[PDB]
């Protein structure tokens, strides 16, 4: 019962550790996924990846 | 949907057999590990004496062996099936891997601007259903003629003349790569084959 | 710890410790004695743990510096050497990570986006427009930057 | 702790190890058959609509 | 286990007694006694060792 | 009077007892540590000359 | 199994130790802004 | 560190008591293997205040006339030290 | 007591042979080693010199090898700067 | 008196723990310099003098430790290490032979000259002979080494008996 | 304080104590691991973004090639072997058999300082000097000898780095075998020494037998570069170079892996409070893996042009080597059963990750054994997925088990379990996102050692981007946790 919400003392986990741990790791995964989506939606992209190009070379 | 060759079909079927075997083994071990972990975490089923079982050990050593001889035999036969079509050819083609471009019968092929990395200005043409012999080598350094969708991947090594047998069944353009580090322009040294 | 020289001299074969008044360190190159103090591996940790203390205190500047050097020293030396020898690589990295560099991006265009599921499959992809220019932070893309011509 | 379940060698082998292996064998056979059908589409005729 | 005490392995229930006997030997420099030596010189050496200790043969 | 016998006893009865046999030879230790120093200097100088391209002979 | 040392010089809001911890490891803005969650009950005799 | 030894609050009008003291606390981190924490609530003591509290509980709950003890500010609480067992 | 005694004044042992050397050659292993040495010294060595006596006034008629053809005098235009500084063999 | 320890070799601090690595560093940077500038940084003879001088330490400690610290356990450790070192040398020789016979076991080859019979009187035995190999002088050297081997074996057995 | 400074320097340079040499090996190994990780982050940032976003020029891809080659060399020869074999090998081997020191105390110090010399030469050559070696970690000629981007001397300095590392490894191996064979205390037979010692012995036997061949190959490269011979030229045998190098290549791999098996076995005995299931079986399987690894070297050259019979033979031999590792995996699974391993221990969870990842990597690598199927998977990202889901998820996690088990013992401070949980779990999830996609990008034809890829492969590199961000977070967490390990409190008040 000592320690913080996300950390315990020494080799003693905080109360209800694993649900909190999974939730916080899921939050971190979501944040990093958002960062990747942003860097793909505003980072360097070649002219061959535009909607026109990819939709015209996906037919024949 | 066609296959583009028979050797590729054989390789694909061997791959599928191995995939089935490994997935079965993984499922068995997953069930076992699930039982073990579920018992363990609840502090159940403890026995410090259980550190030996002769029958179980002998059986678990034997079992992987019998299921592995089949895989080995199948793989060997697939290799020889790849290599039988030599000698039944009527066309020869020679391929040279230069520094970041290819040469077919003394005709150069470099990347183009119409395609990003896949297309080439000068393809290599072979006739459908006609067995051909490719004599491959390189001038400066080691490259690797790689068309893995037809089951061809052979290194072009300086001073070493490799000889592969290529056969096409589906008409069209197959894209391949250098598949061997050769320098700065290794990523931009594509291969194009046209089966007509 | 404290020297054992009195015992060594009053020991049983004192002639072996005559060398100890030459240019010679006691701990490293002198004959060990029956009553020597026990030497530990990390003496700082060995002396601090039984008193409840971690070996290094961040409030002391000397200790903070020593621990920084122990943990982050060679890392930052390597980074500094690399940045000094390859200024342009880190310049380009900074340009890319700050959205200053766009290869061939246009204004108002849509670009393909797919997370997984194998290679590009037209039945799974989406198309995305740049939120930065949707908001208004971006109106034109810088051209003074280095451009990988012939690619 | 006091709630830990401690079993002797004979009891553990008989009531834990063997049923585990039995279930593993069942899983092995079932997975083999279902995977072969999943990929090829036929239980004994290799690829479907091809042969 | 401490040097000269009666200890019990309670895994096996066995009573044992460790004991350390030191290897005090004459300095091996060629001045070793070639014939039965008496207690006098040995008495002096043992006294010095028991009071201050003697080097190790490392 | 055997030379080996004399050498042994000298090692035990002839020289100040040193824990380290290399320290039993006072000058050789000085020579060896000087070798270490000059090898460090040689390494540093060679590194500097190779990288910069000026071999320090023109200066 | 920890001796806090001198409670007086470690209870301040800004300290050389805390800044060093932030730079290298062990402390950060999450500790100043949210002490209820990242310091919480803390470790000591009850 | 040096703070007050643990004491006992006692409210007169309500007649209700309770121990108290200063609890040090620090940010949680790894411990030390070779160190069993000393007496921190009652520094430099053999920890007799627990025995004194246990002995004095019957005295206090039974009703103690603590008019000879100092008060705490302007409230109705008085401090009883646990240096020695309380008999009165 | 200590073996040092026999280190200092070792016993002296009487031998029937005129010298210790001969005594050590009554052992089969040393005799066989001497036999090997004699075989090597007698057969090959004496024979080898005999040959240079037998063929003292005759030439070496071995056909010389062919190393470098004329059309390959440039060695394909390959850099040959040895580390010494000049394109010559260390020899 | 002296308190006796276990039978192992206790271990001494020595300057060889870094001098040999510094010697390797010196040799390799010297080679790099010779490759780059085509001129030695210091005289080769001075370098060899330094190398020889550093390595005279081993015999001194060997003598002074055999005089004092030696027993059968230590002798066995030393002899086993010698055996491992000899094994390493044999492996190095095998590797160089591999690098030699690689292009000689593959008999077919492309040759500037002709090696087909019935075109000249000395062409069939061309590819099959490398005549310039100093044959009977190599024979004499082999005789010398046989002398050395047999003499040394005989003397070793003689002293052991 | 001159005396104190010189005393410290003499303590850490003249030493021969196995404990001190072990801690030094561990320190160097961790530092080189961090450096390799930084270079890996550079590589990943190059791959994730499109349009040579970091090098900006096709002519300058030599920087990316240098990155991959130094990443490989740093992470193989200076991260795992110094840590797995150097650190716990020196610190524990004398203790586990009850003896004072290793045999040949001086050769131990010589080994460590040879390693340091190699690291110094490598760091100077590949950073302070221009146009460094850029030929992949397998220095294939004629690319590494007859090229245009590899002409400087620093390339030769890197080859000499390989030489010094080989010397150091040989010395260490000889020392370990000798100490384990004769210094065992009375009553301990050769096959009753605990599992870790035996694995170290077999690893040492592996290193002894193969390193001279690697030395021969590297001397061949140096001679081709310097004296202008033709061993590996258009009139030479680059395939001969490949044969020699890869004859060393696979023994190195099993040398890397086996000590991890030994350490995991030992730690398991320590944390599950039960003996190893079939200890004799595990020891025999370890020696079997060691011996069989000397006959499979050419499964890395199935497309070079080997004879068809040799292709079949090497596929067979690779399957043979696959068997005993499966035996060991089953033995581990049964060992954990019936035990009382700690339910909240980073060591336990790292063991789980090690087991799962090694099984998956072994399977993926058993697919690659078939010669025929190696036609479609040679030099694609399938091989990268394989040897990163083995090296960076089974070897790394075994070393994490050892790290989280031996820190309290060495330093005497317990471990911050919640912190370590964050680190290990984010390392697991991030790494899986980076390497798992590679597998399906290899079956799809993506070649390796390319900074620029076709547009067909975007999804795999997006998932890799995600994984790289998670990896950055995990490694920062790890380093900050360790800094917090040796630092006293920073806050304290009254409640
Ligand atoms: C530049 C960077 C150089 C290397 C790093 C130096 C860090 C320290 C810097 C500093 O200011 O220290 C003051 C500080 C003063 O000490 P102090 O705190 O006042 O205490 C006095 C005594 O030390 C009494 O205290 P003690 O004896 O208890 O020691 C304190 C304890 C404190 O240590 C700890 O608490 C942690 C130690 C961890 C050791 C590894 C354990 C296993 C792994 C665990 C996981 C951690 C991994 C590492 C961190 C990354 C984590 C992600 O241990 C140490 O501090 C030293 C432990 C060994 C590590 C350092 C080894 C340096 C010499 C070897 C150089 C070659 C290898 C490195 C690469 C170069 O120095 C030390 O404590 C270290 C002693 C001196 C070391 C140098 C010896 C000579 C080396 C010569 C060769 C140098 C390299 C080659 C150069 C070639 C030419 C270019
Ligand atoms: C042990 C060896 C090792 C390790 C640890 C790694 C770690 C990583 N590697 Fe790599 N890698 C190789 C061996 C290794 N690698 C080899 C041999 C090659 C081929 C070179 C070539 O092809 O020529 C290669 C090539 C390679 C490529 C090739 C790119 C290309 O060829 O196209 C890429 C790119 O994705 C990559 C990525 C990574 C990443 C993202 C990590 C890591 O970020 C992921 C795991 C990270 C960890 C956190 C480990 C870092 C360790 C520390 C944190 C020390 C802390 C202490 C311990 C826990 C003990 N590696
Ligand atoms: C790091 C350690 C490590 C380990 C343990 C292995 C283990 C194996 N490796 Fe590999 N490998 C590497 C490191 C490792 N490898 C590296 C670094 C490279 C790349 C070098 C490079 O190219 O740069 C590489 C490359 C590599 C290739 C190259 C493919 C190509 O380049 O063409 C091949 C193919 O033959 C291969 C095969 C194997 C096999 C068959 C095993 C087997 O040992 C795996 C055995 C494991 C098991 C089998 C698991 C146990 C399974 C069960 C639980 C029961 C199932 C059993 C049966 C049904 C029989 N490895
Ligand atoms: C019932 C819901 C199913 C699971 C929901 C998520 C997946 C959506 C549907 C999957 C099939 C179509 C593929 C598209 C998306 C696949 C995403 C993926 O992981 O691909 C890798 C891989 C790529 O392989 P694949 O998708 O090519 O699988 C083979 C598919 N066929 C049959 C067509 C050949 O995807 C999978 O393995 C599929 C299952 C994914 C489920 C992941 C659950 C665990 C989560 C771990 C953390 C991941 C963080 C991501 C966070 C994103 C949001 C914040
Ligand atoms: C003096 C040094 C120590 C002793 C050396 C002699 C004993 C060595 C015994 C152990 C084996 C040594 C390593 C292998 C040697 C062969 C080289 C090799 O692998 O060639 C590859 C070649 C194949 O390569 P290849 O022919 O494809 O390539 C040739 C090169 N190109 C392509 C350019 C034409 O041979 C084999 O792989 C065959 C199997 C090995 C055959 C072993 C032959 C050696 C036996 C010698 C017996 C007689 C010795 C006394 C007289
Ligand atoms: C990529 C390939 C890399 C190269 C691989 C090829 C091998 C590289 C070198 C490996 C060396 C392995 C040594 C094995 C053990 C040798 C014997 C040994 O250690 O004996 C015990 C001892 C060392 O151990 P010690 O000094 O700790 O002794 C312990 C105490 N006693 C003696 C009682 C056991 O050796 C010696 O006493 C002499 C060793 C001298 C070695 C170096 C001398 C010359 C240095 C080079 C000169 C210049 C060359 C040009
Ligand atoms: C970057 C470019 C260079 C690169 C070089 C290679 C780098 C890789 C690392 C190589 C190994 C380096 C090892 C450390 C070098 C310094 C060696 C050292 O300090 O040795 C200690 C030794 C102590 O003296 P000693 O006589 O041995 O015994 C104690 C006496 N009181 O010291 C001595 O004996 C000498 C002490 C100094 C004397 C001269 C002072 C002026
Ligand atoms: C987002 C904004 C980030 C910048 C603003 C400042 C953030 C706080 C100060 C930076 C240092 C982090 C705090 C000190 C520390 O030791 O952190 C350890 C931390 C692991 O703890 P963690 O799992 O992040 O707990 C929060 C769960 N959401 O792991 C680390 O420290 C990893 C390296 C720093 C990560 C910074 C990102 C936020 C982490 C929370
Ligand atoms: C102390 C122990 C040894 C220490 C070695 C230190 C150096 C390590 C480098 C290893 C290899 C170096 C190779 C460079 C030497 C080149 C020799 C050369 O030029 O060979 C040609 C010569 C035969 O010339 P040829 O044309 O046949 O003569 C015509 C008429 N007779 O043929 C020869 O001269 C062949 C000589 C033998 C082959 C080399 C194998 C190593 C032996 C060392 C030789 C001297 C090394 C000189 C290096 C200088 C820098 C230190
Ligand atoms: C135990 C240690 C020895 C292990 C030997 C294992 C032998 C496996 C089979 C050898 C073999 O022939 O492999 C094929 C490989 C290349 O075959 P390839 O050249 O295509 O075919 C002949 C073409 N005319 O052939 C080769 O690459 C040649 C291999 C020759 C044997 C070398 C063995 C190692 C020698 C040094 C270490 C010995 C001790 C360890
Ligand atoms: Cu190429
Ligand atoms: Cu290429
Ligand atoms: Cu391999
Ligand atoms: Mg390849
Ligand atoms: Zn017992």
């Amino acid at each position: 019962d000592k320690g913080g919400f996300f950390f315990g003392v020494g080799t003693q986990l905080p109360r209800n550790f694993f649900p909190k741990f999974l939730a916080t790791t899921s939050a971190i995964m979501g944040v990093t996924y958002g960062l990747v989506w942003l860097y793909n939606a505003a980072g360097p992209r070649a002219k061959t990846q535009t909607r026109k190009w990819k939709e015209l070379e996906s037919e024949d | 949907m066609r296959y583009g060759n028979r050797e590729i079909e054989s390789i694909i079927l061997f791959f599928d057999q191995t995939i089935i075997l490994y997935t079965s083994i993984i499922n068995a071990l997953i069930v076992g590990i699930i039982i073990i972990i579920r018992k363990w975490y609840n502090r159940k089923g403890i026995c410090n004496q259980y550190i030996y079982h002769i029958k179980i050990e002998v059986i678990w050593t034997i079992l992987p062996i019998i299921f592995l001889i089949v895989i080995v035999l199948h793989s060997v036969t697939v290799i020889y099936n790849l290599e039988i079509n030599k000698g039944t050819n009527n066309k020869y083609i020679n391929v040279i891997g230069n520094q970041w471009y290819w040469i077919y019968n003394n005709i150069e092929s470099r990347i183009s601007s119409l395609g990003r990395i896949i297309l080439v200005d000068q393809p290599l043409f072979i006739k459908a259903n006609n067995n051909t012999h490719l004599i491959i080598s390189s001038l400066d350094v080691i490259h690797s003629f790689a068309l893995p969708t037809l089951g061809i991947k052979v290194d072009a090594i300086p001073g070493r003349i490799n000889n592969i047998s290529i056969n096409g069944l589906t008409q069209g353009l197959y894209v391949g790569y250098c598949s061997e580090l050769c320098g700065s322009g290794h990523a931009f040294m594509p291969i194009n084959l046209i089966v007509y | 710890h404290g020297s054992n020289l009195y015992n060594r001299v009053h020991g049983n074969l004192p002639q072996l410790y005559v060398e100890q008044l030459y240019n010679t360190d006691e701990i490293l190159d002198t004959v060990p004695h029956s009553s020597d103090p026990v030497h530990h591996m990390f003496p700082k940790c060995a002396a601090a743990s039984p008193l409840g203390f971690r070996p290094y205190d961040n409030n002391k500047l000397w200790d903070a510096f020593v621990l920084w050097a122990i943990v982050y020293g060679v890392t930052t030396i390597f980074c500094v050497l690399h940045i000094l020898k390859y200024p342009q690589i880190w310049k380009h990295l900074f340009e890319t990570l700050t959205f200053q560099y766009t290869y061939q991006r246009e204004i108002g265009e849509e670009y393909v986006w797919q997370y997984g599921g194998g290679g590009l499959n037209p039945a799974k992809w989406r198309f995305v427009k740049s939120p930065l220019e949707e908001l208004g932070l971006v109106t034109e893309y810088r051209s003074d930057l280095d451009y990988p011509d012939d690619l | 702790g006091g709630d830990a379940e401690i079993l002797s060698y004979t009891e553990y082998v008989s009531t834990v190890v063997y049923p585990t292996i039995f279930y593993m064998a069942i899983t092995f056979v079932v997975s083999l058959f279902l995977m072969y059908y999943y990929i090829y589409g036929t239980f004994f005729s290799s690829t479907r609509n091809r042969f | 286990v401490p040097p000269n005490t009666l200890a019990v392995c309670i895994d096996c229930g066995i009573h044992f007694v460790a004991r350390i006997n030191e290897q005090l030997t004459f300095w091996p420099d060629g001045t070793q006694p070639w014939e039965k030596v008496d207690f006098k010189a040995v008495e002096g050496f043992l006294y010095k060792h028991y009071k201050y200790g003697s080097p190790l043969m490392i | 009077k055997h030379p080996e016998w004399v050498r042994t006893m000298r090692m035990f009865h002839g020289t100040v007892w040193r824990h380290r046999p290399e320290f039993r030879h006072p000058w050789f230790s000085r020579g060896s540590r000087a070798s270490g120093i000059i090898m460090l200097v040689f390494g540093a100088v060679a590194y500097g000359e190779i990288t910069f391209g000026k071999r320090l002979g023109g200066v | 199994g920890t001796n806090p040392g001198d409670i007086a010089l470690n209870s301040k809001r800004f300290t050389v130790g805390k800044f060093v911890a932030w730079a290298c490891g062990g402390w950060g803005l999450k500790d100043w802004i949210f002490p209820s969650l990242f310091i919480g009950r803390g470790d000591g005799p009850d | 560190m040096n703070h007050e030894r643990p004491w006992v609050f006692l409210n007169k009008v309500t007649g209700k008591w309770g121990a108290c003291g200063w609890q040090p606390f620090w940010k949680a981190t790894s411990q030390s293997l070779n160190y069993i924490p000393d007496n921190f609530i009652a520094l430099r003591t053999n920890g007799s205040w627990v025995r004194n509290l246990w002995q004095s509980s019957k005295v206090l709950d039974r009703g103690l006339n603590a008019s000879g003890y100092p008060t705490v500010g302007t409230t109705d609480w008085v401090r009883i030290p646990l240096d020695a067992p309380l008999e009165a | 007591m200590s073996t040092n005694k026999n280190v200092f004044f070792p016993p002296a042992l009487h031998l029937k042979e005129n010298s210790i050397f001969q005594y050590k050659f009554k052992n089969l292993a040393v005799r066989h080693d001497a036999a090997r040495l004699g075989i090597i010294l007698a057969g090959p060595t004496l024979f080898y010199w005999f040959t240079v006596y037998y063929f003292k006034g005759m030439p070496n008629g071995l056909p010389p090898v062919l190393l470098n053809p004329f059309v390959n005098r440039n060695y394909r235009g390959q850099k040959r700067d040895m580390p010494w500084g000049t394109d010559c063999a260390f020899l | 008196m002296i308190l006796n320890t276990n039978i192992n070799y206790g271990g001494r601090n020595s300057r060889l723990c870094y001098l040999i690595p510094l010697m390797v560093h010196t040799i390799f940077l010297y080679l790099a310099y010779l490759i780059y500038y085509n001129i030695n940084l210091i005289n080769i003879y001075l370098l060899l003098i330094i190398i020889i001088f550093i390595n005279i330490e081993w015999p001194l400690v060997i003598i002074y430790e055999y005089i004092y610290l030696t027993n059968y356990n230590i002798q066995n450790n030393l002899l086993y290490n010698i055996a491992t070192f000899i094994f390493l040398e044999i492996l190095l020789f095998i590797g160089f032979y591999w690098l030699y016979i690689n292009n000689i076991i593959h008999y077919p080859n492309n040759l500037p000259y002709n090696n087909n019979i019935a075109v000249n009187l000395l062409d069939h035995l061309n590819h099959n002979n490398n005549t310039d190999i100093c044959l009977y002088i190599i024979l004499h050297n082999l005789l010398l080494l046989l002398y050395v081997t047999l003499i040394l074996q005989l003397v070793h057995r003689y002293v052991q008996l | 304080m001159i005396n104190n400074i010189m005393h410290m320097i003499n303590k850490y340079t003249l030493t021969t104590s196995h404990k001190i040499i072990g801690i030094l090996y561990g320190y160097m190994g961790y530092i080189a691991g961090i450096l390799g990780y930084i270079i890996s982050m550079l590589i990943r940032m190059e791959l994730n973004t499109q349009g040579l976003a970091i090098v900006r020029k096709v002519k300058e891809v030599t920087i990316y090639n240098n990155w991959i080659t130094i990443h490989g060399l740093i992470m193989l020869f200076v991260f795992i072997m110094p840590v797995g074999i150097g650190f716990y090998g020196n610190y524990l081997i004398p203790m586990l058999i009850g003896t004072s020191e290793l045999s040949m105390p001086r050769m131990n110090g010589i080994s460590f300082w040879m390693l340091i010399v190699g690291v110094v030469i490598f760091v100077i050559s590949n950073v302070l000097m221009s146009k460094p070696i850029s030929s992949g970690w397998t220095l294939y000629p004629p690319l590494s000898t007859r090229d245009a981007d590899n002409i400087g001397v620093n390339i030769d300095l890197s080859l000499l780095v390989v030489h010094v590392l080989g010397i150091s490894s040989t010395i260490g191996s000889v020392n370990y075998i000798t100490t384990n064979k004769y210094n065992r205390h009375v009553g301990l037979t050769f096959m009753n020494i605990n599992i870790y010692n035996f694995s170290i012995i077999v690893t040492s036997i592996l290193l002894i037998g193969s390193l001279p061949i690697l030395g021969v190959a590297i001397t061949g490269l140096l001679l081709d570069r310097n004296i202008n011979s033709t061993i590996y030229d258009v009139i030479g045998d680059p395939v001969l170079y490949q044969h020699l190098f890869w004859f060393f290549g696979h023994p190195e791999v099993y040398v890397i892996i086996l000590p991890v098996f030994g350490l995991t076995s030992l730690i398991l005995t320590s944390i599950i409070h039960k003996d190893i299931f079939g200890r004799e079986g595990m020891m025999y399987c370890i020696i079997s893996i060691g011996v069989v690894g000397y006959f499979v070297w050419a499964h890395h050259m199935f497309t070079v042009g080997l004879d068809i019979d040799s292709r079949s033979y090497f596929s067979i031999a690779t399957s043979i080597i696959s068997i005993p590792t499966s035996v060991k995996m089953f033995s581990y699974i049964n060992t954990w059963a019936s035990g009382r391993g700690f339910r909240g221990n980073n060591s336990s969870w790292s063991f789980f990750s090690f087991l799962i990842c090694f099984c998956f990597g072994g399977f993926t690598g058993l697919l690659l054994s078939s010669g025929s199927l190696d036609i479609m998977l040679h030099d694609t990202y399938f091989v990268v997925g394989h040897f990163h889901t083995v090296l960076s998820l089974a070897a790394t996690f075994g070393l994490l088990i050892a790290h989280y088990f031996f820190l309290p013992i060495i330093f005497s401070y317990s471990i911050f379990e919640s912190f370590s949980f964050y680190h290990t779990f984010l390392l697991l999830v991030g790494a899986l996102l980076v390497f798992y996609p590679m597998h399906l990008a290899g079956l799809s034809g993506m070649a390796r050692r390319v900074p620029e890829y076709a547009d067909i492969f975007i999804p795999f590199m997006t998932v890799g981007f995600h994984g790289t961000f998670l990896l950055i977070f995990s490694t920062l967490t790890f380093i900050r946790s360790y800094f917090q390990f040796l630092s006293h409190i920073n806050h304290s008040n009254y409640l």
